[PDB]
RNA sequence: AUUGCCGCGAAGCUACCAUCCGCUGGAUUAUGGCUGAACGCCUCUAAGUCAGAAUCCAUGCUAGAACGCGGUGAUUUCUUUGCUCCACACAAUAUAGAUGGAUACGAAUAAGGCGUCCUUGUGGCGUCGCUGAACCAUAGCAGGCUAGCAACGGUGCACUUGGCGGAAAGGCCUUGGGUGCUUGCUGGCGAAUUGCAAUGUCAUUUUGCGUGGGGAUAAAUCAUUUGUAUACGACUUAGA
RNA sequence: AAGCGUUCAUAGCGACAUUGCUUUUUGAUUCUUCGAUGUCGGCUCUUCCUAUCAUACCGAAGCAGAAUUCGGUAAGCGUUGGAUUGUUCACCCACUAAUAGGGAACGUGAGCUGGGUUUAGACCGUCGUGAGACAGGUUAGUUUUACCCUACUGAUGAAU
RNA sequence: AAGCGUGUUACCUAUACUCUACCGUCAGGGUUGAUAUGAUGCCCUGACGAGUAGGCAGGCGUGGAGGUCAGUGACGAAGCCUAGACCGUAAGGUCGGGUCGAACGGCCUCUAGUGCAGAUCUUGGUGGUAGUAGCAAAUAUUCAAAUGAGAACUUUGAAG
RNA sequence: ACUAAUCGAACCAUCUAGUAGCUGGUUCCUGCCGAAGUUUCCCUCAGGAUAGCAGAAGCUCGUAUCAGUUUUAUGAGGUA
RNA sequence: CGUGAAAUUGUUGAAAGGGAAGGGCAUUUGAUCAGACAGGCCAGCAUCAGUUUUGGUGGCA
């Protein structure tokens, strides 16, 4: 129902998630994603780090800037996935694109928006227990992404802030809750509680 | 017409890289500039407002030589010849269709504002 | 079918394109890492190439033939005259890389960098940074402002100087600007350090000392449309050769039906960025100094310039480095000197320098007089008119 | 004498025929190990884990996306009165698609949130979830005019106080009074005929044009010139 | 796995059998091309494969050392100079860390060369009455075009 | 599991199946003492519709011929142009507007040198290529004046 | 080899539109029907004749004669 | 030098344009165009008919 869609990317499934984006985009819902360093592929590091590799070595023998582009950040390797689940060739499958934006971390202006989850993707619930995982970040950084370092220093600083933010948050929900208990046993909240409210 | 033409930086200012400096056409269309301008100013038109609102050039047919080329052979070698016009001119200085539902939106907004 | 005789490629592929470089001034692509124990110093340094001379020296090398006994060595003299300090650059790490956040410049600049902001200078009303320097008007409150937010944020602090081409005998009257990264010293010592330098020049001996392993980056020399002969090094092909010997006989199979981008092609040669390492710096002249050619064994009292002076390039009045061997780039071309990037210990480097003479005969010939009076001694008087 | 021939011959070009220079970190393979079950023993493996190749990825080096980006300088009147910002007035232009609110901890999930207390912890106790089926908002000619009661709250708008925010900050939090509304409650008046429905028009983009109110008063290219450049463009210099 | 290996099947081998892989051999086919896809070899030059000759790190040995041999990861990096032959192939000399094997239209002829096959001249031998024949020998015998598109190498450049 | 085996449902969509309409084809019928004059007509009922080579049928268009429309036309025939209009499944037909200048149609019949995208088709015309390849052998031109609209190139002088 | 850019029999014209089992092309629309590459013979194997498959014209009659089917009864066969 | 087609070309106008272009079905947008008031256009509801699709509920074996 929202206008902005933010996905916490953290512990979802790099596929599962980016079939959810692509039919979301295409149905027209402009999807921000956050933090993609810390999203998860299902299967061991080394499997999942096998299979860049192996993407890694195709490309144009001729000119190898015509080529299979390999694009090493996290946001980029979550993109790719995307694409190819966008019909990006077409008209509708640019305009389906561009109302996606995939961020390492959280910046500004997503820093103070809500961030939602989708649990039809979400590790935690799909993944067997016991079963090897990857985190994106890791695999992006053994592939060639400089920014992890960057990146989890921001991040120490965002939620140092946003801690903080919470303590007022909920001291004041703390107040709002005593004055809505203490409301409670009136008339009108009697009346109210007779409709369900 | 610019294929395989070299490259100046007097093309800068129309930008481009393509440009050259055709001295027998210059000639031509200057003289047919002069002449214009004479049919002006015999006209009585004033030479200051003047500008070059059409000019045209179109092929005339063409005149025919022949060049020898190796094995007796014998290929065309044409002039490409051409009809220049100009002219210079002096420069110059719904009923709506409304619905009953929209007539009456109409009256309902002039009467509650003022 | 199989090559039928191995043979290595011919060139680099990690030198490509071989295309003109963006630029006469080749730029530093990696600072060397900041200790922030160190004191506050400049990374780099600006010189013109002037030429190059040889000197003699003793070999300090156990273990070598020629230990202890005299070597002729070739070296590269670079005229270094001061920089000037005219602002300072603070930059931010972001995860897309790293960002300047703001520049700060010095409240006044000299014409010869004020000339690097025009293309049209004698047609100019020279209005570059005349109302930036409206911002020192009362306490230089912007100024200070902005200098605060460096402090603040930019984990990278780099100051910019220009040289001084003034003091060159070059025709080019246009200074050189350049980001010069700052090490040393916390991010806040960093822009005081800065600030305390604008206007001011920073000489080369504070940056420079002898014996010590330098880069030089610079913009090698130009040579146009080069066929693949000279330009790749590939082999001549054989007299018998119809339409053409200065090539390479097959730039492909069939498959893949095109051009590979690792065959040797004829195009661009030279004019190329290069960043040459481990050049050893075996003098630290100061131009305020006659004697600059002469050292402890020779004691004659000569500069470092040449008889007739450094060919195409002129005398040295100012400061120089003297680096062993051969740099990138041709005499007048800027040159940026680089701080070595890793700790060298390779027992080439490490070793302390002494030169036993340096030659200063004509370059402009067989030049066999060092000096004018060794000339006038040897020949004696002749009839050119007193 | 088509460079007549011979010796030398600077400059330029140039030679493993000359000289200089060619970086150091991580993660791994094979393999060897640790701890260790499965299998009361054993076991490099299953869960964990150490070392480790001319391997791989970085550092470094080359190019720099001609539809990736940042910082900074100066930005044209005594020149058919130009440029720029603001405000309001009309025109035009379009819309990858407003139609109450994108409503901010972090971390775990074989665990957590919230509240409370203490001996401030990997604490005691209580409580919750099993979906946002939420919370907030929400009545009034697309929301009019007007009278009061109760409270001193809510909220809008500008003016304003201070503070924080650089990842792409361009936003968040506040202070003070002023000017509105308030549906917390009780009233009085108005609406009609858009005719039994027709989005029935309420938004946000760009560019003009006019008016009135601030603000600033350049360069680039060609031509000429250099040769660190060069097929030509391009480059790199100079010129009141 | 019967045997060899001093004893000992499997250090290294391995009979009788038997299961495969490969498409650089040659056969088999005749699907594409006969209003023509230039034909052997060499030269040049790039890249790919690994069934690894060398170099790195290793496991095993009938591994004391040295020298070797079998095996792993591994194609990152190299893999030569010559006599004779048109040779592919081969063989010898020599250097070397090593002189591994292959692909790319049996890579590469508007890149060359043209020694070979395979036009027409000519000689020989055998064969044929003869004209003539010979995957038998010998000698001589025109190697054409790019300015188009793409690719590649370099070089400008509108719009912000 | 969005993998493998298996089981259950829901759901998606073919020019196929069901129903309806319209077209055509085939078949079987109806209809004359006004069939309320179209009997190769009108109407009823049912079924059917792929198609190279090929067969057949009904039509469309072109040059000329007999007849008719006492047809059109200098107040504009024919021809040509026309992202203007209408009819026909279609071949095609008709109309408007522009250009134009002297002839031409409808219908019933007769007749054929009667319909083109191809034939390395014939003749003629024209492009892209492209302002491109090029205009480089024979040693070599230069100054001034005169002429002239215009002089590297003509003339004269000087010179090499 | 040469005999007018022509030679293992020049050139010009005619016979001559020489013959071709072979290559290429063969010009409007719609409707209905709709194949064969198999039999035999052939100096036959890139071709024909022949039969077959196909269309067209119908005719004699008007639900028969039938039938790429089964059942019942009765044969035959020498493959698994 | 009658008419004066096409190929090809100039100018003006419109439009579209990230390694062709052209085409089919459908609709948006722009431009452009015919006819009719003696019913022409587009719709809404009700009661039916034909064919279907999806619910609720009753009675029996
Ligand atoms: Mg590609
Ligand atoms: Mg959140
Ligand atoms: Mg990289
Ligand atoms: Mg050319
Ligand atoms: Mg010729
Ligand atoms: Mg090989
Ligand atoms: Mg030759
Ligand atoms: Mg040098
Ligand atoms: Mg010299
Ligand atoms: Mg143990
Ligand atoms: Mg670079
Ligand atoms: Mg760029
Ligand atoms: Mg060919
Ligand atoms: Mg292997
Ligand atoms: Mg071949
Ligand atoms: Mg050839
Ligand atoms: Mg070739
Ligand atoms: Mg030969
Ligand atoms: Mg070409
Ligand atoms: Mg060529
Ligand atoms: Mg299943
Ligand atoms: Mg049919
Ligand atoms: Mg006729
Ligand atoms: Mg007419
Ligand atoms: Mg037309
Ligand atoms: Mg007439
Ligand atoms: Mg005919
Ligand atoms: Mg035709
Ligand atoms: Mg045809
Ligand atoms: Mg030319
Ligand atoms: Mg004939
Ligand atoms: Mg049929
Ligand atoms: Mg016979
Ligand atoms: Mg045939
Ligand atoms: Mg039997
Ligand atoms: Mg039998
Ligand atoms: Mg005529
Ligand atoms: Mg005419
Ligand atoms: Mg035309
Ligand atoms: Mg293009
Ligand atoms: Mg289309
Ligand atoms: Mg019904």
């Amino acid at each position: 129902v929202e206008p902005v869609v933010v996905i916490d990317g953290k512990g979802h499934l790099v596929g599962r998630l980016a079939s959810v984006v692509a039919k979301q985009l295409l149905n027209g819902q402009k999807i921000v994603v956050v933090r993609a360093e810390e999203l998860n592929i299902s299967g061991e590091f080394f499997r999942n780090k096998l299979k860049y590799h192996d993407f890694l070595r195709k490309a144009t023998a001729f000119n190898k800037t015509r080529g299979p582009f390999h694009f090493r950040a996290p946001s980029r390797i979550f993109y790719k996935a995307l694409r190819g689940m966008v019909s990006h060739k077409t008209a509708r499958g640019k305009a389906a694109l561009e109302r996606l934006k995939v961020f390492e971390g959280i910046p500004p202006p997503y820093d103070k928006k809500k961030r939602v989850v989708v649990p039809q993707a979400l590790r935690v619930l799909r993944l067997k227990p016991g079963r090897k995982y990857t985190t994106l970040g890791k695999l992006s950084t053994s592939v060639g992404w400089k920014y992890e370092d960057v990146v989890a220093k921001l991040e120490a600083k965002r939620k140092v802030s946003s801690a903080e933010y919470y303590a007022k948050k909920r001291a004041f929900t703390k107040k709002v809750a005593s004055a809505n208990a203490t409301a409670a046993e009136s008339d009108v909240a009697k009346q109210l509680a007779a409709l369900g409210y | 017409f610019n294929s395989s033409i070299g490259r100046t930086a007097q093309g800068k200012e129309f930008g481009v890289t393509k440009a050259r400096w055709p001295a027998k056409s210059v000639k031509f269309v200057q003289g047919l500039l002069q002449n214009a301008a004479a049919n002006a100013e015999a006209k009585g038109l004033d030479a200051t407002k003047l500008y070059v609102s059409h000019i045209q050039v179109n092929q005339a047919p063409k005149q025919r030589r022949r060049t020898y080329r190796a094995h007796g052979r014998i290929n065309k070698y044409e002039s490409s010849p051409s009809h220049i016009e100009l002219v210079v001119t002096e420069k110059e200085e719904k009923v709506v269709r409304l619905t009953s539902r929209q007539r009456g939106r109409i009256a309902a907004q002039k009467r509650i504002a003022a | 079918s199989h090559r039928k005789y191995e043979a290595p490629r011919h060139g680099h592929l990690g030198f490509l394109p071989r295309k003109r470089a963006a630029s006469i001034r080749a730029r530093v692509k990696a600072f060397p890492k900041d200790d922030r124990s160190k004191p506050v110093a400049l990374t780099s340094f600006l010189g013109y190439k002037a030429g190059m001379t040889t000197i003699v020296r003793d070999l300090d090398r156990p273990g070598s033939k020629f230990h202890k006994r005299e070597v002729v060595e070739a070296v590269t003299v670079v005229d270094t005259p001061p920089v000037v300090v005219v602002g300072v650059v603070g930059y931010v790490e972001t995860p897309r890389g790293l960002r300047s956040l703001t520049t700060v410049w010095a409240e006044h600049l000299s014409d010869e960098v004020k000339r690097r902001f025009y293309k049209n200078w004698y047609k100019s009303k020279k209005k570059a940074f005349t109302k930036y320097s409206a911002k020192y008007a009362q306490d230089g409150a912007g100024i200070e402002r902005e200098l605060a937010r460096i402090k603040k944020y930019a984990s990278v602090v780099r100051v910019l100087v220009h040289t001084q081409i003034r003091k060159t005998p070059l025709a080019q009257k246009k200074a050189h600007l350049a980001e010069i990264q700052l090490n040393g010293g916390s991010i806040s010592e960093k822009v005081d350090w800065a600030r305390e330098h604008f206007e001011k020049t920073v000489a080369v001996d504070s940056v420079f000392e002898q014996n010590e392993m330098i880069d030089a980056i610079a913009v090698t020399k130009g040579h146009g449309f080069e066929g693949v002969t000279h330009r790749w090094g590939t082999k001549k092909l054989p007299r018998k050769t119809h339409r053409g010997l200065r090539k390479v006989a097959c730039i492909g199979a069939w498959h893949p039906a095109h051009v590979m981008w690792s065959v040797a092609r004829a195009g661009q040669r030279g004019y190329h960025s290069r960043t040459s390492i481990n050049h050893k710096i075996y003098r630290v002249g100061k131009g305020d100094d006659e004697a600059n050619g002469a050292t402890s064994f020779d004691r004659t009292k000569k500069t470092i310039t040449p008889m007739g002076g450094f060919v195409h390039y002129g005398e040295i009045k100012n400061d120089f480095i003297m680096v062993k061997g051969c740099i990138p780039g041709n005499r007048k071309r800027i040159v940026t000197l680089r701080k070595s990037l890793y700790t060298n210990t390779s027992r080439k480097a490490l070793e302390e320098v002494s030169l036993k003479w340096i030659d200063t005969a004509s370059k402009f010939g067989k030049g066999r007089f060092q000096t004018p009076a060794e000339k006038h001694a040897f020949m004696g008087t002749l009839k050119k008119d007193l």
